[PDB]
C-alpha cells in the first residue's frame, strides 16, 4: 500500500521480548513497559530507580546502551507529578534504541545521571533551566540557555509565551533595561481543533 | 594467532593474553553472582550468558575464530564488556532491584492523551 | 529517607511570576461550552483554566490590538475539575469553578412524527 | 504527607541555609558595587537584600525554602564571577520604572486594572 | 575559457592539473533559463473507482502502544548483535 | 513541497562533475601542509570510550574509530539503495577529522551521483489529501480538493497521540526531535537533539593540557553552530 | 475613484481618512499618504454584463488553473443579474 | 562499508626517508602550495559587477509580497484569511466586511514585513491567487516603519510588479 | 429491570426502550456523524449520514431513527460503516459549490469536519453542478442556497420550537428547494437560530457577513441582559472587538436558543 508505513513484527516482537526482560530484572524500579506501534520500547521506572536502571542499560552485556542520545522533560500540568523526564538511549552494540522515562512534581529532586553518562551533565542543566526540576548531586547546575537573573521556568506550560519583562537601551539611565512586557500586536491565540473525533482507536473510555 | 598491532579504537588497548583476561573475568562475574539470590532474575540471566561466553573462550584458541563467535567485536571490546558486567554486577548487589515494585505510580501517572 | 511536610502545598515563591499576575486575577475553571455553529462534541471533553479578559487598545501607527497583560493568550488543560483546581491552588491564584454542563437524555421517536391523536404529529417531511 | 527532602529534613535546618546565604550577600555587596561600579550605595544593596529575604519570610515548607536558598546560592554564583553585567545587577531597582500607584482612586483614573 | 594559450600553460603547470577540462565558472554547458512546460504524474490514489480511502487511511491505522507490563527462558538482546562491517574495496586506504 | 523543475538534474550533474577537482585543490593547501598539521595532529584526542559516554556523534565518533553511521546502521528515505564508504578515523584528533569530512565530501558526490541516474518518475508527495495538499489545479475544480486544502491550510492535519524519537545523520552528527503529539493538530511538546549540543559540552575535556590557540582549532572540529546548540 | 476630504486628505478605497482633530495625520507631513488609486469597485462595474443562453453558467475568473475555484451561477431571477462571488463577473440570460 | 583516512606507515628505507628529509629542510610541500595559489591568480575570477549584472534567479523565487488582481482589474482577495492563519509569524493581520457593491473585500491588509520569514506559505493557502512573494529583492528601508505594509502598499505592489509576477506565475504554476 | 442490554463495538450497554442506535453509541462516548438529526428537533432520517452496520445484518441502519433491540452490536467502525459513510458524503458534495473561501461557515462547517473525517480525501464527479437562486427572507438570515444540503433542520426548526409553518420544500427530486415559495419574511423572535442550526453556510448571519473566521475568536461566556429570562451566552471576539453572540447551552434556561435581539 504505497501511502502507508509498513509495520515491522520481527522488530516489535523483539523489542517486546527486550522490554519483559528488563521488567524481569528489575522488578522494584520498573512500572510499565510498553511498546509503541512504530516500534519504540518505553520503560516507565519509579523515580528512585534512575541511577540503577540507567547502569543496568548501559553495562549489562545484553543491553550495552553506552549512548545517552537524549535527555529532556515534559511538562504535563494535570498530573500530581507534573514532570515527566525522558532518557532516550541509544546501544551500537545491538543497533539498538530505548526510551526510560520517570516522573517528579516541583519540589522533589530527581538523582543526576551524570555518573552514568557524561553527556547527562548539560541536559540536566537545560531541564533545570527550562522546567526547574531540581537535579542532586549535580557537579555544576545552574541556568544555561536563559538570561543571567532570568526569573521563571519558560518551558512549563504556564509560562506565558513573550514571557513576563521585556528589553530595551535606556538612555537616561545609559544601559539596558527590564521591563514589564507590552506588545504592539498581542499574539493572536487560534482556535484550531475541530470538534469532530479524529481517531478512534485512541477514544478514551467515558 | 599473529598479535594485532592496533585495536583501531582510540585508548583501547591490544591485549596480549585475551583468553586468560577473559577466563579470569567470567570467573570472577560467576563468583559475585553467587551472593545473588538465586531467583533473582538477574542472576539466572547473567550467569546464563557469561557460561556460553566462557564456553566458547574454552573453545576456541584461535582470537579472530573466537572474535567472530562472541559477536562482540575486536576481543579486546569484549573484555571491556565484561569489565563493566563485573562492576555491574557488584552494584545490582547492594541496589538489589528483584525486590518488589518500591511504590506504585498515581492513578493516571502514565496514561496519555490526559 | 523521607520526611513528614503538612503545609500547603504553595510554590509562587519559586514560579518567578510577578507579583501582579499572581494576587489580581482570577482563574476560571470550565468546560468549555460547545460552539453552537457545530454538533460535534468533541472539544467539550476537557477541563480549561483561563483568565480574566485585560486591556486591549489599538496601536497608534497601525491599528493592531495591543496588550500588556501576559496571561491573555494563557489557557491550561485538565482532565479534571479536581487537577485544575489544585494546580490552581498551589500557583496562588484565586478561581471560579463552573460545573460541567451535560446534554441531559432526551427521548426521541420517529413514529411520533405520524401521531393519531397527538400534536407531535408533523405537518412536514 | 511523606516527602523526599531536598537539602533540609525541616524548617530548622532549613533556616540555618537561610543565615549562611544572608550572610554570603550580606558580605559580597561591598565588592559588588565596587567591581559593576554601581552608583548605588553599599547600604542601599544590603537593603535590598534584606527586602529581597523578607519578601519570603512566610514561607514553612522545608522545600520551598531549599530551592529558595538554591536558587539564591545561583544569582550569587552569577554576581561573584562576574557572569551578570551591570544592567543585571541594576533590574533589581527598576529605576527606569515609573511609580505604579496603590490605592483605589489613583487606580480607577489611569485604567481598568485592579 | 578566455585565457590565452601561455596563460593557460602557466598555471596548469602550478596547478599541477589540466585546469580548462573543469571550470568553476560556467559557461553555455548550464541548461536554458526558459524550459518547456512540464506534465507532472498523479499519484496512486488517482482512481475513479476500487479505491475507498478507508483502505488507504494509515493514520487510522495507527494504535496506541502495547503495553507488554503494566504494575497494576533465554536472555535476550534488544535486538540481534550488529554485523561486523566490511573494509571497503573501492578504496580501503587513504 | 513541489517537484524539480525541468533541466535542474542537468546543472547539479555539470556542478557534480568538476566538484571533485575543487575538493583535490582544498587538499592541496591544507592535507599535507606542515604548518596545517602543526594546528591539527595531536589535537583535542577523544578515546572511543569517552566519545561515546559524552554523548558524540558523528564524525566525533568516527575520528575515533568508532564505526557508526545511521545511514548504514538506521537508514532512512532510501539509503539503503546507494553505495558509500564510511570514513574512519585512526587517532581521534583534529586532523583526522578534518580527513574525515573531506572525504565524506567525496562520498557525498559519489551518493549524488547514484541519486541523479537511479531518480525514478511520479509524485513527489504522498496521495493523501488528508496529509498532504492536493495539486492547485484540484482545489480549484473538485469540492473535496478544495475542504481538505482550506482545512491542512487553517487546522493542519492531526496527528495520533503518540511520541517518537527520530534521529538522522545529519552533517554535524545524530539530529533527533523528541516529538510528543496529544492527537490535535499542534505538537505538544518538541524537544530538538542538536550534536554540537553534546560536543560543545565535552570541549572542556578535550581542551585539556592544550594551549589557548588550541580551542579555537577544538571548536571547529566540533563544527559548532549556535543557532541548534541554544535553539 | 480617488475622493479628497475638507482638510485636503485623499480618501482610500476602504473609506479611510483621518478627520479633521486627527494629530495622527502628522505623520504624512513632509512625506505622502500612499493611496492606491485603481478603485476595483469602480473597475469592475466596467465589466459588460455577458449574455447566456442557459439557467446555470460556470465561471472560474479566467485562465484555467489561474483563475479562481469554478462555481456554478443561477440566472433563473429576471429582476438581477448573476454575480460571480470570486470575481464579480456578472452575467444574465438572454430572451 | 568504511574506509581508513590516515592508517599508512611510512616507508624506512633510505630513499624514502631522504625524501622525507629534503621536503623538511626545502619545504617541498610548502611550494607546492604556492603552486595553487599562483594559479588562481591567473584564473578570471567569479565576481560579477553588481548593480550592472544581477545574479540569477528562477521564477520560484520568494521576494517582496504583492496583492493581485483579474484582468477587469477587481481584486483577487475574497478575505477568506487562509493566508493569515497559515502565516507562521503571524505577520498578516486582516479585516473584511461586505463592499458597498456586496462584495466579500478586505478593509485591512497588512504585511509586517520584519516579523515575515518569507516562507511563501500565504501564497500556497491563497486559492485564488490572490497574495504572492514577487521577484523584487531590492526594498531595503531607512525607517522600522516603512516595512509594516498596509493594504495599499500591496495593492501598489502588486500594480508595479504585475507584469513579471504573471509571467513568472505562467513559469512555474504547472508545478504547483 | 425495565433497561435492555445493548453492544457498541462489543462493549455492554444498559440503555431504555426505545433509545437510538445513536443514542446508545453516544452512551459509551461515540458520535454517530450526522447532518439532519438534531436532538431537539423531530427525528427526519433524510440525510443518511449515520448508517451504520449491525453486527449479523446484511443493511446498515440510519442510527438517528432505529431503535435500538436487545443483544444488537453495533459496529460504529466496521468496513461497511465506513464506506456508507464514505458513500453519502461523496453524493453530499457532489452539488456543493466550491464556496468555503468565500462561505462563512468556513472553519466552524459540519460538512467540511465531517468531510475530513469521514469522507474520501478527493473527486470522481465529472460533471457540472447544480445552482440554486436565493431567496430573500428578511434582513437577519441571508440565503445561499446552493450551499443547502436538504437537511430539513431549519424546516424542522421552524415548525417546532417557533411555531411558524413558512418554511418547506418544493419541487421534487434533485431540484427540491428549500424555502417560502413565495417571496415572504421569516421574521420570528426566534429566527437567528436557523443559521445555527443550519449545518452548512446556506442561512447565515448577515449583519456577521464576511467579518471574522472562527479560529480566530475569542470566546466569552456570559450572559444575556436584554431579558430577564437569563440566557446563557458565548461573545465572540476579535482583537479587543465583540464580533457576535452565540447561543451557550442551559438545558434549565434557553437551551440552545436565543432571542434575536439578544442575538
Ligand atoms: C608582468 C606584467 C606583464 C605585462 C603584460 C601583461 C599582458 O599583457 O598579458 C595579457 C595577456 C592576457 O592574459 P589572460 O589571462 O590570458 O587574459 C584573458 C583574456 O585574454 C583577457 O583579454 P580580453 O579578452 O578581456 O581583452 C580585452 C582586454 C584585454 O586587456 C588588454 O588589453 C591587456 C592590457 C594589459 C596591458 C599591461 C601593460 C603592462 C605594462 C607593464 C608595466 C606595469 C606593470 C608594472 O581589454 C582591457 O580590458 C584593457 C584594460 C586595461 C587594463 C590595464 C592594463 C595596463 C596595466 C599597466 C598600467 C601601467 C601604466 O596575457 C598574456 O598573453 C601572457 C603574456 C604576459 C606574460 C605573463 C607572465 C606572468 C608572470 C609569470 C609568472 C610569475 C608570477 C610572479
Ligand atoms: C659542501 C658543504 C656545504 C655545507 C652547507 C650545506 C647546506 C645545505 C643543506 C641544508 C639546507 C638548509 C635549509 C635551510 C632552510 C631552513 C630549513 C628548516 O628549518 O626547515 C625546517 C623547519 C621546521 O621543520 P618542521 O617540519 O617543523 O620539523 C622540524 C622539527 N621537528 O621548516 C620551516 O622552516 C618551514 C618554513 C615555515 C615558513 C613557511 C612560509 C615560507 C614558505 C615559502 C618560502 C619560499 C622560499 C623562500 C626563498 C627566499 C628567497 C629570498
Ligand atoms: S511569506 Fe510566510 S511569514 Fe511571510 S507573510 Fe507569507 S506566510 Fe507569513
Ligand atoms: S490573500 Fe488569498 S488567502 Fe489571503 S485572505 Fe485574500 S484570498 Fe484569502
Ligand atoms: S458550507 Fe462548508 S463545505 Fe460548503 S462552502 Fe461553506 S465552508 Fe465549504
Ligand atoms: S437551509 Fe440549511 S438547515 Fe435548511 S435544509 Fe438547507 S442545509 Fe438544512
Ligand atoms: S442523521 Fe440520521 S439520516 Fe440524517
Ligand atoms: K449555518
Ligand atoms: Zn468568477
Amino acid at each position: 500500500r504505497p501511502t502507508v508505513r509498513p509495520r515491522n513484527d520481527v522488530a516489535h516482537k523483539q523489542l517486546s521480548a527486550f522490554g519483559e526482560y528488563v521488567a524481569e530484572i528489575l522488578p522494584k524500579y520498573v512500572q510499565q513497559v510498553q511498546v509503541s506501534c512504530f516500534n519504540e520500547l518505553e520503560i516507565c521506572i519509579h523515580p528512585d530507580g534512575v541511577i540503577p536502571v540507567l547502569t543496568f542499560l548501559r553495562d549489562h552485556s545484553n543491553a550495552q546502551f553506552k549512548s545517552l542520545a537524549d535527555l529532556t522533560a515534559v511538562d504535563i500540568p494535570t498530573r500530581q507529578n507534573r514532570f515527566e523526564i525522558v532518557y532516550n538511549l541509544l546501544s551500537l552494540r545491538f543497533n539498538s534504541r530505548i526510551r526510560v522515562k520517570t516522573y517528579t512534581d516541583e519540589l522533589t529532586p530527581i538523582e543526576s545521571s551524570v555518573p552514568v553518562y557524561k553527556a547527562a551533565n548539560w541536559y540536566e542543566r537545560e531541564i533545570w533551566d527550562m522546567f526547574g526540576v531540581f537535579f542532586a548531586n549535580h557537579p555544576d547546575l545552574r541556568r544555561i540557555l536563559t538570561d543571567y537573573g532570568f526569573e521563571g521556568h519558560p518551558f512549563r506550560k504556564d509560562f506565558p509565551l513573550s514571557g513576563y519583562v521585556e528589553l530595551r537601551y535606556d538612555d537616561e539611565v545609559k544601559r539596558v533595561v527590564a521591563e514589564p512586557v507590552e506588545l504592539a500586536q498581542e499574539f493572536r491565540k487560534f482556535d484550531l481543533n475541530s470538534p469532530w473525533e479524529a481517531f478512534p482507536a485512541y477514544r478514551q473510555p467515558p | 594467532g599473529l598479535l594485532k598491532k592496533t585495536t583501531g579504537l582510540v585508548g583501547l588497548a591490544v591485549c596480549e593474553t585475551p583468553h586468560e583476561r577473559l577466563k579470569i573475568l567470567y570467573t570472577k562475574i560467576l563468583d559475585v553472582l553467587g551472593h545473588i539470590p538465586k531467583n533473582a532474575a538477574y542472576r539466572k540471566y547473567t550467569e546464563q550468558i557469561t557460561n556460553e561466553k566462557l564456553s566458547m573462550v574454552k573453545a576456541e584458541p584461535d582470537v579472530k575464530k573466537l572474535e567472530e563467535r562472541l559477536q562482540g567485536g575486536q576481543i579486546e571490546e569484549v573484555i571491556l564488556q565484561a569489565e563493566n558486567e563485573l562492576s555491574l554486577a557488584r552494584k545490582m548487589i547492594q541496589w538489589k532491584p528483584w525486590e518488589p515494585l518500591v511504590e506504585e505510580p498515581p492513578a493516571s501517572q502514565w496514561k496519555w492523551p490526559i | 529517607q523521607l520526611i513528614t511536610v503538612d503545609e500547603k502545598l504553595d510554590i509562587t515563591t519559586i514560579t518567578g511570576v510577578p507579583e501582579e499576575h499572581i494576587k489580581t486575577r482570577k482563574a476560571r475553571i470550565f468546560v468549555p461550552a460547545r460552539n453552537n455553529m457545530q454538533s460535534g462534541v468533541n472539544n467539550t471533553k476537557k477541563w480549561k483554566m483561563e483568565f480574566d479578559t485585560r486591556e486591549r487598545w489599538e496601536n497608534p501607527l497601525m491599528g493592531w490590538a495591543s496588550t500588556a497583560d501576559p496571561l491573555s493568550n494563557l489557557v491550561l488543560t485538565f482532565s479534571t475539575k479536581e487537577d485544575a483546581v489544585a494546580f490552581a491552588e498551589k500557583n496562588g491564584w484565586s478561581y471560579d469553578v463552573e460545573e460541567r454542563k451535560v446534554p441531559k437524555p432526551k427521548s426521541k421517536s420517529y413514529g411520533a412524527n405520524f401521531s393519531w391523536n397527538k400534536r407531535t404529529r408533523v405537518s412536514t417531511k | 504527607t511523606s516527602v523526599k527532602p531536598i537539602f533540609s529534613r525541616d524548617m530548622n535546618e532549613a533556616k540555618r541555609r537561610v543565615r549562611e546565604l544572608y550572610r554570603a550577600w550580606y558580605r559580597e555587596v561591598p565588592n559588588t558595587v565596587h567591581l559593576f561600579q554601581l552608583d548605588i550605595s553599599v547600604k542601599q544593596g544590603r537593603d535590598k537584600v534584606r527586602e529581597m529575604f523578607k519578601k519570603n519570610a512566610h514561607i514553612t515548607d522545608p522545600r520551598v525554602v531549599d530551592l529558595l536558598v538554591i536558587k539564591g546560592k545561583m544569582e550569587l554564583e552569577e554576581t561573584i564571577k562576574v557572569w551578570k553585567q551591570r544592567t543585571h545587577v541594576m533590574r533589581f531597582f527598576h529605576e527606569t520604572e515609573a511609580p505604579r500607584p496603590k490605592d483605589f482612586l489613583s487606580k480607577f483614573y489611569v485604567g481598568h486594572d485592579p | 575559457a578566455s585565457a590565452t594559450r601561455f596563460i593557460q600553460w602557466l598555471r596548469n603547470w602550478a596547478s599541477g592539473r589540466d585546469l580548462q577540462a573543469k571550470l568553476q565558472l560556467r559557461y553555455q554547458e548550464i541548461s536554458k533559463r526558459t524550459q518547456p512546460p512540464p506534465k507532472l504524474p498523479v499519484g496512486p490514489s488517482h482512481k475513479l473507482s476500487n479505491n475507498y480511502y478507508c483502505t488507504r487511511d494509515g493514520r487510522r491505522e495507527a494504535m496506541p502502544p502495547s503495553i507488554v507490563m503494566s504494575s497494576q527462558k533465554k536472555a535476550v538482546s534488544p535486538a540481534p548483535p550488529i554485523k561486523r562491517w566490511e573494509l571497503s574495496q573501492d578504496e580501503p586506504y587513504l | 513541497h513541489q517537484d524539480l523543475p525541468l533541466g535542474l538534474m542537468d546543472d547539479i550533474y555539470e556542478f557534480s562533475k568538476n566538484f571533485s577537482l575543487r575538493i583535490d585543490e582544498l587538499e592541496e593547501m591544507l592535507t599535507n601542509n606542515r604548518i596545517w598539521r602543526n594546528r591539527t595532529v595531536d589535537i583535542g584526542i577523544v578515546t572511543a570510550e569517552d566519545a561515546l559516554n559524552y554523548g558524540f556523534s558523528g564524525v566525533m565518533l568516527r575520528g575515533s574509530g568508532i564505526q557508526w553511521d545511521l545511514r548504514k546502521t538506521q537508514p532512512y528515505d532510501v539509503y539503503d539503495q546507494v553505495e558509500f564508504d564510511v570514513p574512519i578515523g585512526s587517532r581521534g584528533d583534529c586532523y583526522d577529522r578534518y580527513l574525515c569530512r573531506v572525504e565524506e565530501m567525496r562520498q557525498s558526490i559519489r551518493i549524488i551521483s547514484q541519486c541523479l541516474n537511479k531518480m525514478p518518475p511520479g509524485e513527489i508527495k504522498v496521495d493523501d489529501a488528508k496529509v498532504s495538499p492536493p495539486k492547485r489545479a484540484e482545489m480549484k475544480t473538485s469540492m473535496e480538493s478544495l475542504i481538505h486544502h482550506f482545512k491542512l491550510y487553517t487546522e493542519g492535519y492531526q496527528v495520533p497521540p503518540g511520541a517518537t524519537y527520530t534521529a538522522i545523520e545529519a552533517p554535524k552528527g545524530e539530529f533527533g526531535v523528541y516529538l510528543v503529539s496529544d492527537g490535535s493538530s499542534r505538537p505538544y511538546r518538541c524537544k530538538i537533539k542538536a550534536p554540537g549540543f553534546a560536543h560543545l559540552a565535552g570541549l572542556d575535556k578535550m581542551s585539556k593540557g592544550h594551549m589557548l590557540a588550541d580551542v579555537v582549532a577544538i571548536i571547529g572540529t566540533q563544527d559548532i553552530v549556535f543557532g541548534e546548540v541554544d535553539r | 475613484g480617488v475622493r479628497t476630504s475638507p482638510t485636503g486628505e485623499k480618501v482610500t478605497h476602504t473609506g479611510q481618512v483621518y478627520d479633521d482633530g486627527d494629530y495622527r495625520k502628522v505623520r504624512f507631513v513632509g512625506r505622502q499618504k500612499e493611496v492606491n488609486e485603481n478603485f476595483a469597485i469602480d473597475l469592475i462595474a466596467e465589466q459588460p454584463v455577458s449574455q447566456v443562453g442557459s439557467r446555470v453558467i460556470s465561471c472560474d475568473g479566467g485562465g484555467g488553473a489561474l483563475g479562481h475555484p469554478r462555481v456554478y451561477i443561477n440566472l433563473d431571477k429576471e429582476t438581477k443579474t448573476g454575480t460571480c462571488g470570486y470575481c464579480g463577473l456578472q452575467f444574465r440570460q438572454q430572451h | 562499508t568504511y574506509k581508513y583516512v590516515n592508517l599508512r606507515e611510512p616507508s624506512m628505507d633510505m630513499k624514502s626517508v631522504t625524501d622525507r628529509a629534503a621536503q623538511t629542510l626545502l619545504w617541498t610541500e610548502l611550494i607546492r602550495g604556492l603552486g595553487m595559489t599562483l594559479s588562481y591568480l591567473f584564473r578570471e575570477p567569479a565576481t560579477i559587477n553588481y548593480p550592472f549584472e544581477k545574479g540569477p534567479l528562477s521564477p520560484r523565487f520568494r521576494g517582496e509580497h504583492a496583492l493581485r488582481r483579474y484582468p477587469s482589474g477587481e481584486e483577487r482577495c475574497i478575505a477568506c484569511k487562509l493566508c493569515e492563519a497559515v502565516c507562521p509569524a503571524q505577520a498578516i493581520t486582516i479585516e473584511a466586511e461586505p463592499r458597498a457593491d456586496g462584495s466579500r473585500r478586505t478593509t485591512r491588509y497588512d504585511i509586517d514585513m520584519t516579523k515575515c520569514i518569507y516562507c511563501g506559505f500565504c501564497q500556497e493557502a491563497c486559492p485564488v491567487d490572490a497574495i504572492v512573494e514577487g521577484p523584487n529583492f531590492e526594498f531595503s528601508t531607512e525607517t522600522h516603519e516603512e516595512l509594516l505594509y498596509n493594504k495599499e502598499k500591496l495593492l501598489n505592489n502588486g500594480d508595479k510588479w504585475e507584469a513579471e509576477i504573471a509571467a513568472n506565475i505562467q513559469a512555474d504554476y504547472l508545478y504547483r | 429491570s425495565n433497561l435492555i442490554e445493548v453492544f457498541v463495538d462489543g462493549q455492554s450497554v444498559m440503555v431504555e426502550p426505545g433509545t437510538t442506535v445513536l443514542q446508545a453509541c453516544e452512551k459509551v462516548g461515540m458520535q454517530i456523524p450526522r447532518f439532519c438529526y438534531h436532538e431537539r428537533l423531530s427525528v427526519a432520517g433524510n440525510c443518511r449520514m449515520c448508517l451504520v452496520e449491525i453486527e449479523k445484518a446484511p443493511k446498515v441502519v440510519a442510527a438517528c431513527a432505529m431503535p435500538v433491540m436487545k443483544g444488537w452490536n453495533i459496529l460504529t467502525n466496521s468496513e461497511k460503516t465506513k464506506k456508507a459513510r464514505e458513500g453519502v458524503m461523496e453524493f453530499l458534495l457532489a452539488n456543493h459549490p466550491l464556496d468555503c473561501p468565500i462561505c462563512d461557515q468556513g472553519g466552524e462547517c459540519d460538512l467540511q469536519d465531517q468531510s475530513m473525517m469521514f469522507g474520501s480525501d478527493r473527486s470522481r464527479f465529472l460533471e457540472g453542478k447544480r445552482a440554486v437562486e436565493d431567496k430573500n427572507i428578511g434582513p437577519l438570515v441571508k440565503t445561499i442556497m446552493t450551499r443547502c444540503i436538504q437537511c430539513t433542520r431549519c424546516i424542522r426548526f421552524a415548525s417546532e420550537i417557533a411555531g411558524v409553518d413558512d418554511l418547506g420544500t418544493t419541487g421534487r427530486g434533485n431540484d427540491m428547494q428549500v424555502g417560502t415559495y413565495i417571496e415572504k419574511m421569516f421574521m420570528s423572535e426566534l429566527s437567528g437560530n436557523i443559521i445555527d442550526i443550519c449545518p452548512v453556510g446556506a442561512l447565515t448571519s448577515k449583519p456577521y457577513a464576511f467579518t471574522a473566521r472562527p479560529w480566530e475568536t475569542r470566546k466569552t461566556e456570559s450572559i444575556d441582559v436584554m431579558d430577564a429570562v437569563g440566557s446563557n451566552i458565548v461573545v465572540s471576539t476579535r482583537t479587543g472587538e465583540v464580533m457576535r453572540i452565540l447561543p451557550r447551552m442551559h438545558e434549565d434556561i434557553n437551551e440552545e436558543w436565543i432571542s434575536d435581539k439578544t442575538r
